[PDB]
């Protein structure tokens, strides 16, 4: 079925811009930050 | 184009108010505004149902929505999510610690795993819990529970995981012939009785944690049954009774530790420790064991670590401990032995203090 | 009390007074004012430990068995030799314990089991030799697990997988052997599997497509064998690292579904068959390493659909047919490499909309034509590779005027015409070999422009005329290669060159001493 992107619009409760960002440790995560710290967003199969 | 299922969406509402997070009420439609900690899953008709609802943070990422310590509980609309598969609580409170709801019950079909861990949770275990037949994984780790542990938990024909740790659970340990049951962690209880027979039917467990509780009696003989065992840890127990005549039939037993058990006073029989490659921790210490050091734990091959400190061994240190330089712990300290210690330099360098030998009178 | 052992600690700690100026217990008496101690401001004993990077090269004393409200140890970079001492097991309250970066060998100790608080096991880049103990399992909140940079044996008991807390599993770079178990999808709250570089066997578990939870898997260099699963296309990584395995058969058209996909690594495997063009609804990718392969058949088109990708490396396949136009519509694309294929054709003049190239290697292919001259537009270039083709016709003048190039080479194709004088003026040029080509005329005295020069390789050619007086001025050219061509005259006395480590004149036609 598959993976989508985090479409991050409403992840954060607070801070309604919220938004995705780049990780890395060249291993690259998808997280979410508006204001302060990062969240997250999910699905499953 | 797929829209949700609108009283599972009202549900949704209720809960999130319910643990304090009134933001989920803004939101347009759930399941398209998905947070971390909610999942859906559309059926033949393009409609989204709720699947997964999990609160609280473990860390930042993964940061489920956190409750209100001093406001928030778990709503009854819990009842109307009718596909709901997993519910997760971590470090979320209530207003006031509060029990575990009995309507947790009338969602038996769909629900297969149950986590609430580290919530304050107060008093007995409800029965009703018993009627998800349907559970895999339960989890209440590190509650306030008190009372027996429901005899309804026999009605899970295909639990994997149950971990009941951190407790003040009373009474004896269940009857269970859970045939698929993986790990079973009951540690750090009240549970007293003995060691049930039932336990060693269930073949697939792997992990036995029973440690810091009040169980009596002897150790089953038919503890070979449970031929995937990986670890078996009984410390801290009131055990007594003779060590089991073979435990041969346990391969991939890791790890084992009887740790604590002061009334146990028996003897190492020769016999006890052969076929054992796979075997790595072995805790016997503080056990009042007797005997002299059986010398069938030099052959087993994976062994990296041997307590059998603060016991009343007895005898010299078999020859045999000679051909011995895979341990990285080997404590024989606080017993009497007799006979000089025939250690190599190799073994002794390298150990340092990893080897007890103090406290013995006739060395 | 504690100073006692804080004095013990201190007293193994090789021989420098130095570093821990700090502690001394007659000029400076209350021990929460020392280096690297902390105290809560309540209790007033020691909760927090922080030596981290100093080298004091000793022993971890057992005396830290003795400071039980320590919540925090962070010994990072002291090089500690020995193993972990026992007593650490009853500092009870310890949550967080960083050990990592030091000389220590030994076991992991039982005693850490004993740790019931603690959250953060970080005995990373150490010697630990034996296995990863199943009574990691008894530590109910340990969230953060890495023991990566050890030499641990033994296998993965797939008890360590039954953890319902467990953020970040780091194993890499030790020696474990065994399978991947398929109990290994238990871990339902893990962001972060990596095993790699260890020995495991196996073919990956059919049931991996239950592990949602993952943000980065990593199984690569390992030699697991098979085929890559179907339900792999339900894992929701970021960062899918499969590389430098034995996985055989091709690659999973699933993948093509994995949008959340943001560094896709195929690379150094034994994988066969064509590459799936679904693989172009993969729009928001910045990674995609298929190199290693047999991968055979052409290169997709729609892998201009990437729109989002920056690095592309199909490299060392049996890729045929032509290189596609529409890799101009990937603008975010930094390093193309499509190097030691059967590529036929030319190279499109699309191309050169990718304002954002820095590498463009397709060395060792079948490629004709000539370079398009529209590679004037490719500014952003750090390193130009053509080695190895046929190309032909002219270097283009234009080719000057593409500034932060550090690296060209042309070699091996059939270049044309005289030398661009514009070459000349590549100010931060670094390695220059045009040999094996049909290059005639003046060797461009412009060449005493190239400041940073390191390695020029004009040889195998048809250049005549003398070599240029200015070659004198490269004060960093290490390499001078100018075999076997029909350059004539004297050498001149000017090669002040003391860098020159390595010249080559030969088969030419040189009139002097």
């Amino acid at each position: 079925t598959g993976s989508s992107l985090p479409d991050c619009s409403y992840a954060c409760g607070a801070c309604s811009p919220c938004k995705r960002v780049m990780i890395s440790f060249c291993s690259v995560i998808y997280r979410c930050t508006c204001r302060g710290r990062y969240y997250h967003v999910p699905s499953r199969a | 184009g797929a829209r949700t299922e609108p009283d599972e969406q009202d549900a949704v509402y209720d809960i999130m108010r319910a643990t304090g997070n009134d933001w989920a009420a803004a939101i347009p439609d759930v399941c398209r505004g998905r947070w971390h900690g909610i999942e859906c899953m559309p059926d033949q008709d393009n409609v989204y149902h709720v699947v997964s609802l999990s609160f609280g943070a473990l860390s930042d990422d993964t940061a489920f929505p956190t409750c209100d310590p001093q406001r928030s509980y778990v709503s009854e609309s819990l009842t109307r999510l009718k596909h709901l598969k997993a519910l997760f609580f971590y470090r979320c409170l209530g207003r006031a610690p509060q029990r575990i709801p009995a309507f947790l019950g009338r969602l038996g079909s769909s629900l297969q795993t149950l986590v609430l861990r580290e919530n304050g949770f107060l008093g007995p275990i409800p029965d009703e819990l018993g009627n998800l037949t349907n559970l895999k994984v339960l989890d209440l780790h590190k509650n306030h529970l008190n009372g027996s542990i429901p005899l309804s938990f026999n009605r899970f024909s295909g639990l994997r995981s149950l971990d009941l740790s951190g407790n003040r659970l009373t009474g004896s340990i269940p009857g269970f012939v859970l045939p698929a049951l993986s790990v079973l962690d009951l540690n750090q209880n009240l549970l007293t009785g003995p060691v049930p027979p039932t336990l060693t039917s269930c073949g697939s467990l792997i992990k036995i944690d029973l440690s810091r509780n009040r169980v009596t009696g002897p150790i089953p003989e038919s503890i070979n049954r449970l031929n995937q065992l990986v670890l078996l840890d009984l410390s801290y127990n009131r055990l007594s009774g003779p060590f089991p005549s073979s435990l041969q039939g346990l391969n991939s037993l890791q790890a084992l530790m009887l740790k604590g058990n002061t009334k146990f006073s028996t003897t190492i029989p020769e016999n006890a420790f052969k076929g054992l490659k796979n075997l790595m921790i072995l805790v016997l210490s503080n056990t009042n064991i007797q005997g002299s050091i059986p010398k069938s734990l030099t052959r087993l091959n994976s062994l990296r670590v041997l307590h059998l400190e603060g016991n009343n061994l007895t005898g010299e240190i078999p020859l045999e401990f000679r051909d011995v330089k895979h341990l990285s712990e080997l404590r024989l300290n606080d017993n009497s032995l007799t006979g000089p210690v025939p250690f190599e330099r190799d073994t002794v360098w390298r150990m340092r203090r990893k080897l007890r030998l103090y406290n013995n009178a006739g060395l | 009390n504690e100073g006692k052992a804080l004095m013990a600690i201190k007293g193994s700690f090789s021989n420098l007074v130095n570093m821990l100026l700090d502690w001394d217990d007659v000029h400076n008496s209350d021990l929460c004012s020392w280096r690297g101690v902390f105290c809560d401001n309540v209790s007033y004993s020691v909760v927090s430990l922080n030596l981290s990077s100093l080298n004091l090269g000793g022993e971890i004393s057992p005396a830290i068995g003795d400071l039980r409200n320590l919540q925090s140890i962070d010994l990072q970079g002291n090089k500690l030799a020995g193993q972990i001492p026992d007593e650490i097991g009853n500092c009870a309250s310890l949550v967080y314990l960083d050990l990592s970066e030091n000389l220590l060998y030994g076991d992991i100790p039982f005693s850490i089991s004993k740790l019931k608080q603690l959250e953060t096991l970080n005995l990373k880049n150490n010697q630990l030799t034996g296995p990863v103990p199943a009574t990691l399992t008894q530590i109910p909140n340990l969230k953060r697990l890495d023991l990566a940079g050890n030499h641990l044996t033994g296998e993965i008991s797939r008890l360590l997988y039954w953890n319902e807390v467990l953020q970040y599993l780091g194993l890499r770079g030790n020696m474990l052997t065994g399978t991947l178990s398929s109990d290994m999808c238990q871990l339902t709250g893990l962001w972060y599997f990596d095993v790699r570089g260890n020995n495991l066997t196996g073919t990956i578990p059919e049931s991996i497509g239950n592990c949602t939870s993952f943000q980065i898997l990593d199984i690569s260099y390992n030699q697991i064998t098979g085929e890559i699963p179907y339900n792999i296309g339900f894992l929701q990584v970021a960062t899918l690292s499969l590389q430098g395995n034995r996985l055989t058969g091709r690659i999973p058209e699933v993948i093509g579904l994995m949008q959340a996909l943001a560094v896709l690594d195929l690379s150094d495997n034994e994988l066969v068959g064509p590459i799936p063009p679904i693989l172009g609804n993969l729009s928001f990718t910045g990674k995609l390493y298929l190199h290693g392969n047999m991968l055979t058949g052409p290169i997709p088109s729609e892998l201009g659909n990437m729109s989002r990708l920056s690095y592309l490396q199909l490299n060392d396949n049996k890729l045929v047919g032509t290189i596609p136009p529409e890799l101009g519509k990937l603008e975010q694309l930094f390093e193309l490499n499509l190097a030691n294929n059967r590529l036929v054709g030319p190279i499109p003049s699309n191309i050169s909309s990718c304002a954002a190239l820095n590498q463009f290697n397709v060395h060792g292919n079948l490629l004709s034509g000539s370079i398009p001259l529209a590679f004037r537009n490719l500014g952003s270039l750090t390193y130009l590779n053509l080695s190895s083709n046929n190309f032909k016709g002219k270097i283009p003048v234009e080719l000057g005027h593409i500034i932060n190039l550090d690296k060209l080479d042309l070699s091996g194709n059939n270049f044309s015409g005289s030398i661009p004088l514009t070459l000349g003026d590549l100010e931060h040029l670094l390695i220059l070999n045009l040999s094996r080509n049909h290059l005639s005329g003046q060797l461009p005295a412009e060449f005493g422009n190239l400041r940073s020069i390191q390695m020029i390789d004009v040889s195998f050619n048809l250049l005549s005329g003398v070599i240029p007086t200015e070659l004198g001025q490269l004060q960093n050219l290490n390499s001078l290669i100018l075999n076997n061509n029909k350059l004539h005259g004297k050498i001149p006395d000017q090669l002040n060159c003391f860098t020159l480590v390595n010249l080559n004149v030969s088969f030419n036609n040189l009139s002097g001493i």
